[PDB]
């Protein structure tokens, strides 16, 4: 499973 | 709406908070977003560990912690 949409990655 | 899928959507939206305040250099107000997706995401954590999706909740709780280790030291 996965999450959609992604997750923000940090700057 | 079941626990899982409303805690992600909670988690997400602290996420979106943190990157966003980030990007425009309010180091604190991106650490308390951030954390707070952190404590989500542990929740999350907690509740399906032994699940699929466990391996992402906890690879985001890392970059999200180190992202938080950078930004104290600015302020």
């Amino acid at each position: 499973r996965e999450l959609l949409p992604e997750l923000p990655h940090p700057p | 709406m079941s626990a899982q899928v409303m805690l992600e959507e909670m988690a997400r939206k602290y996420a979106i908070n943190a990157v966003k305040a980030d990007k425009e250099g309010n180091a604190e107000e991106a650490i308390t977003n951030y954390k707070k997706a952190i404590e989500v995401l542990a929740q999350l954590v907690s509740l399906y560990r032994d699940g699929s999706t466990a391996a992402i909740y906890e690879q985001m709780i890392n970059e999200y912690k180190r992202r938080i280790e950078v930004l104290k030291e600015l302020i």
